């Protein structure tokens, strides 16, 4: 076809360091991308993470509701102020009489923190990790077509008739190539960077998660339910019992 | 058993594929490639030139066999007493170039032929053939191992040096026929060499002999202003330094 | 073997130019598949989710009765209406006797809505992802059977058996090579581009899925069941009391 | 050793042809067993699931008896058999006295029919997914080996003991590598097929199943527990009041 | 360097011959402990699950407690004792008054089997399945390895210095790339061969484990505690009915 | 570009030996980090592991009291002593009235120790391995960078202008080859290295913490819930025949 | 209501490296050595018979190498007069060997020089390496470009002449030092004969003056046996027939 000569000569055409120039760009703004949107943003979620955990552990021997509403005062962030709501409506409190009155006690756990304040909610939503954990794939690819983008531009422009002409073709391939291969190492040095980031960040994202969930957890104490079984079926018992008596 | 069968489920995210063997398989197919063009481009080339030197060779081979054959085929239309061997490069005289003892000059068909060689050795130097290759003529002295070395050598080299003036002499016939051109050319070409004693066959009429040799560049040789020394031209007549009683 | 020498020269027998050509179109093809099924689908089902968002959040603050109609009347596309037909179910309607009736006083959740507005149900299945997840693979293993059999054509033409044409020989290999690597480099491009967009797509479907559940989550409040074990807990012990008196 | 050798004359000895031969023949037998064990498999499945469906959303009308004994005898197939008594034994049935005798008057689901009739007892292990999901690389590898052996066999044809058999010993290597890559290459392909085939059959599998579940599930409705708790606090309040009248 | 030249004579000092039996020996000695850590186990806990299905399906039709007897002595592997334990303590035994001591009549099932005879505790972890699967890609890399390090040798010994030198160096060079051709080939024959073995024994593990913990699933039957609840609320009118009477 | 034109000149006049040097102190700095970061954490977590399951099988037969203050000071000096309090938190301790004081004769179990002592907080976390699974991806990518480096700086010395400097540039050439399939052997033997080391203990350390999470199982025992719900049953059924009494 | 707490969850389980990707790098991997090793191969045999022609030229360049520097090293413990070029294979006489205008003999010194030269360049031809490479030796005669050429002409053969005598003469003190075979040596491996133009010196004077200039065989030479000639042995004293008193 003519169709395929007419794009092989117009692709081929460009200048060898333009090929380079282009893969290390693209990698480049895919980098900066990476680190805008995902490693400074995990960041940030690690430091509220870490300062939402100390704020947290000032409260553990606070009335319930007092830390109730400092734990509602606390969360104003949308994700984190919808999770602690779902939490809230988890948590059972019990009421009491005193002074003729019904005042909370104590507030018991149904649900673990983690089931709200869940890694998909803070971290991976947040972070696009669906999409971020294939971005070292995509500079890899970017890197392996400037390789071969070079590679054809120096093998369109090879001329075997004479062996001054072999030689002199040989090296421009070589040199076409070696820009090719500069581009590309450039792609597999960044995407090693960003796996290595990435992997890090997210790993430090669950770690400090879950330390924040753990001192959610320990205010609230689960296991109300079996104890609520307990004590129905200790009254059913005083009950006959006390029908006899 | 507080818990409620209907959860959230599918909570998986899909690993990542592993970027890095496929950025060295798809490296090595280049790599691959780029060795397989490198031999078929060198093996080309270098075949390309093995056979351009030979070429070259048999055609300067070629064309120096074509000088030979057009200066014999001269030199039988002259004079049928000339002796040109293409094998060796060599023309000789076949009768006409003998000596007796004590003789230090050719016969009269000798200085003839002498005489009639020279415009052919010029023609030959001056065809493309001769700029192409040919270099300078060495003349060689031959004579019996026989009688006193120090005789034989001073004999032979006095009969190369009268072939010389007879090639140069003003009372020569050359001197009055050549142009200041071709007496130049002369003076570039005919030279002078040792003395061979080549005998066999028990034979000295042939033995002591005298013939002119050409000898032509080399592939690999190069023609350059340093070889190439030019006599100034000519403000005086020559006379020769063997004198008739001798 | 008659039959494989066959084979050879029949594949070896097609003009170069159309190795390229059949692995661009193809993948060309996979690609406008991708978009269609794939890439389109995902935006028509972003946008129901955004538009669904919308609407629930106007009923933030409307009576239980009217929430529940106005949900059962936007809901009506086949899996979100399966989807509210079982969230429904999930809901507890509690109710109070008032003016001699029974009336829905508060609704409350007993499971969270991504049980049934899930992942799965609403985005993974509609948009095939258990297929298109590997098409980026398939891309580019066809952008290698171009390169293995551009190879092949070009081992094929190299046979000079004369030095006067090994100019030609050489000429025609890089022509085939030049083919076969621009098929593979164009493969490998459409790959890293469907992964690109496939991930960015999956990724957005995910966060606007978990804010329309977001949204479903803060109508009801969950803990229902705890309350009703307080109330028998609390009601045994009156009882006692009551018996004794 | 002379053993290694001694094998490299073994393996070496047989003729180029018989190599792609070999693998031609044995990816074509692996081809054709993923085509029965799995192909047709997964299409009988498919179309199982959809008249199943068709059954289920027939009897959407019926009464809860009727629908359980029909539900009880489309169900013949050892894991749906098994998967039906499991999910019959997840419903609650009401019973309410009427004309003197405790008769069905509502089945209710205590979970979803996803639990038993789930992607891996119903699709993952019919199909075998956990092997045939691999077969792929198998295949790739089976052509790579194919070329490997070819590659030995043209390398020990290979040996230009003078300068005038160089350019016949090149070109007859390059057609021994043209073997080797047509092994390859009929590998790869393959590969590609079944793989392309393989997802879409996983997702078409997966869909129909997601159908058949929902069908399932909008038969019977949940939150009886709930039900029953509210239904025993009324009781519990009512009787208090009672015991005082 | 100096160094660089040191590591290179120490590393090429060996034999070219010893490039190819160490790959493999090495890849024969991978071959073997794989079927003796993962193919005979793989077997031998196949066999033990059929066996133990055939065990369970004779024992259908017995007393609750001889069940119970013959199923605790059937179990007696460490990982099938420790889930036999956790499946039998999540086991309801439902006891009546027959007729002077209390007696089992009737034993249900609070969860499912594969809870406890999970994948995880029964197949993945004996197996080692978490090393397993990375086996082949550490057979090919073995390969490579042994590619390079045979050329390496064949490099270094390289003697241009005299015209039979290189005669020798270069039929040295053909000895090993066909050497490193012949230790791939092996290393991926290996490779694919413990990929095929792998798969179908994990699939055959999950078949029959599915079969098995099916076995389990269909001697006991599930929702005791909704019929408890139906029981209690039933029992609650009926004695508000009872105290008017 | 003048800035990649002198990029180009000083790549090309690098030596060749400098990039395998680089390639082996990199790879080494990787793998060195891998021992210390990985391997050596492991060991430590999987002796640790075996510790604590030494521990709690020194308490299977000691009094319910007893065992709860071992585990609480087996735990409480360590990184699992938040999991080991919401473990604690999910027991349910039975009380019975003996000698007028209420004393804990049962403990039972109302969740698996697996759902707080998990795989992701007790290794995947410590053990970073989200990135050490790509490792040796990483080492494959310094290898084939420094791989093609050297090849084309290889081949870009190559170049015999004339038939006699055919050896001198074969020999250069396999000087550099040997160069680069030194780095190359030398990455891809680190990086099947590393595979096998941090496979083999990242099963390791699956087993012992599935061993770890079966002793704490061990202890307890679950279904507490129906048991209470069928005390309620049996107690409705004598409350009812006590009153007609 | 009524879940199961006890259901439990696959691990985040990540696949192993896709087989086709790392089998595919080691395919390519072995085909770039293939294409490497065939194309090395391959040019080593193609030029095997130029790389064996390379390597007798250097051979033979370090042979001769070898024998030169063994001459100008006895040459530098016998006689400071006589220096030697090995990098064009001249012996030069330069103080000892000028000669004035006109007359054809050397002052002691270059008698003394050539006549101690000679037997050490006889004992370096009677070696292996001479036995293998070393053909008879060629007097150099230089002339200028001005003047009258005959004059120039026999000049340089008067010295190229004496110089052949006073290798080869009675009374000579080289003829009181000599054995038989040794006389016959030189007889063999000297030819007097030969004359030059040149303008690579600066000074006119540097044109007087006589060199030794031996020539070695070539490679496909290698000594034909038919080109050496015999003479008989010696039956009376060679003279000289040059004017000595002139
Ligand atoms: C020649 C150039 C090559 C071009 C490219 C290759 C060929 C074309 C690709 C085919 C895909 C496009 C077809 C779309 C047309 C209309 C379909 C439609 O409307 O619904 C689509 C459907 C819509 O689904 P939906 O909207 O959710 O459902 C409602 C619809 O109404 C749908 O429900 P429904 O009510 O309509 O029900 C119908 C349903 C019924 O489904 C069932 O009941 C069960 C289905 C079981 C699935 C098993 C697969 C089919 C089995 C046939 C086996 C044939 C063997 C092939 C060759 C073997 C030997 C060579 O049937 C299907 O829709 C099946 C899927 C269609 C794909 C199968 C193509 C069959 C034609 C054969 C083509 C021949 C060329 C082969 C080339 C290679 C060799 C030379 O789309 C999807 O499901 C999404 C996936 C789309 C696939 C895109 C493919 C990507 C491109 C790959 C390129 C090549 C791959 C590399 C391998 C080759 C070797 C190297
Ligand atoms: C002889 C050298 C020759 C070779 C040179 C090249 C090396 C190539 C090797 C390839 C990769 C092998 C590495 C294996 C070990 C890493 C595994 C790991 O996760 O370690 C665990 C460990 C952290 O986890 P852990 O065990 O729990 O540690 C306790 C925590 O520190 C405390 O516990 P926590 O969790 O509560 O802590 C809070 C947490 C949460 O805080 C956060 O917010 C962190 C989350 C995001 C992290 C953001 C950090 C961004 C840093 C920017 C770049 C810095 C350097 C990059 C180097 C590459 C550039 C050439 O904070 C962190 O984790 C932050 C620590 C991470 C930063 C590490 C320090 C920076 C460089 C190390 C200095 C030593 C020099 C060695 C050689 C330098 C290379 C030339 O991380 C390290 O300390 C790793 C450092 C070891 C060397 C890493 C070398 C960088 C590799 C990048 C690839 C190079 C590509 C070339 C680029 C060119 C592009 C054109
Ligand atoms: C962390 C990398 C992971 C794996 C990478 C694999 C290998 C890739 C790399 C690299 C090149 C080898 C490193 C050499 C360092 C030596 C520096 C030194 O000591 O001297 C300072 C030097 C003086 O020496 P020269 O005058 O250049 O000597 C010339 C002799 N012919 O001056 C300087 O200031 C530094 C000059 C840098 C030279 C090397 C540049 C390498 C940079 C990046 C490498 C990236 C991969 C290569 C892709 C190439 C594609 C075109
Ligand atoms: C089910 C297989 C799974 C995957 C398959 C991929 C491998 C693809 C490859 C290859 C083709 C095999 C060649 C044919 C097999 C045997 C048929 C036969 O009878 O051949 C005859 C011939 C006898 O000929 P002669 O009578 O002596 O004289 C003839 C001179 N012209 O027999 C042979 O040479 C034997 C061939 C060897 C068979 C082994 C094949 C192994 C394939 C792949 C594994 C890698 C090998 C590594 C070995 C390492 C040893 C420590
Ligand atoms: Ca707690
Ligand atoms: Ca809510
Ligand atoms: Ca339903
Ligand atoms: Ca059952
Ligand atoms: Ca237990």
């Amino acid at each position: 076809m003519s169709w395929l000569n007419s794009i092989l000569v117009t692709l081929t055409s460009v200048e060898p360091y333009k090929v380079p120039v282009t893969v290390i760009v693209t990698v480049t703004f895919a980098f900066v991308c990476f680190i805008f949107f995902y490693l400074l943003r995990s960041i940030r979620i690690i430091y509220g993470l870490k300062k939402y955990t100390r704020s947290i552990n000032s409260i553990e021997k606070s009335a319930p509701e007092v830390q109730l509403e400092h734990l509602k005062s606390l969360f104003q962030r949308s994700e984190l102020k919808h999770a602690w709501n779902e939490f809230e409506e988890s948590l059972h409190s019990q009421y009491e009489l005193e002074n003729g009155e019904e005042k909370i006690v104590r507030i018991r756990a149904t649900a673990p923190s983690a089931s709200f304040f869940s890694e998909q909610q803070l971290v991976d939503i947040p972070l696009n990790t669906e999409f971020f954990k294939h971005l070292p794939g995509i500079l890899t690819g970017m890197g392996i077509i400037g390789t071969f983008y070079g590679l054809m531009i120096g093998l369109n422009h090879f001329d075997p008739s004479t062996p001054e002409q072999v030689s002199s073709s040989v090296n421009n391939l070589l040199r076409d190539v070696l820009y090719a291969f500069l581009g590309s190492a450039f792609a597999i040095f960044a995407s090693i960077l960003v796996t290595w980031l990435e992997k890090l960040s997210i790993a430090k994202s669950y770690k400090y998660l879950e330390k924040f969930t753990a001192a959610l957890d320990s205010l609230y104490d689960s296991g109300v339910g079996e104890e609520y079984l307990a004590s129905l079926v200790k009254s059913s018992n005083e009950s006959a019992t006390q029908a006899r008596h | 058993m507080f818990g409620n069968a209907f959860g959230v489920k599918k909570r998986r995210s899909d690993e990542a594929e592993k970027p890095f063997w496929i950025s060295y398989a798809d490296l090595m197919t280049a790599m691959m490639v780029l060795f397989l063009v490198v031999m078929v481009a060198s093996l080309s080339s270098v075949t390309q030139r093995i056979q351009r030197a030979e070429q070259g060779e048999k055609a300067r081979g070629q064309d120096i066999s074509r000088l030979c054959e057009r200066l014999e085929l001269h030199a039988r239309n002259v004079n049928k007493n000339i002796v040109v061997d293409c094998h060796d490069n060599r023309i000789s005289f076949g009768e006409a170039g003998r000596f007796a003892h004590n003789q230090f000059f050719l016969n009269a068909e000798g200085q003839k032929a002498l005489q009639d060689v020279v415009p052919l050795v010029l023609e030959a130097s001056n065809s493309e053939e001769g700029k192409k290759w040919f270099k300078q003529i060495v003349i060689e002295g031959f004579t019996d191992t026989d009688g006193s070395y120090l005789y034989n050598l001073h004999l032979s080299l006095q009969r190369s040096e009268w072939v010389m003036c007879s090639l140069l002499d003003s009372r020569s016939p050359l001197q009055k026929n050549i142009s200041a051109e071709q007496q130049l050319q002369i003076r570039k070409l005919f030279l002078a060499g040792g003395v061979s004693f080549n005998n066999a066959k028990e034979s000295k009429e042939a033995s002591r002999r005298v013939e002119l040799r050409m000898q032509f560049f080399g592939l690999k040789d190069k023609r350059d202003k340093a070889d190439e020394v030019d006599f100034p031209p000519v403000v005086n007549k020559e006379v020769c330094q063997l004198v008739m009683p001798l």
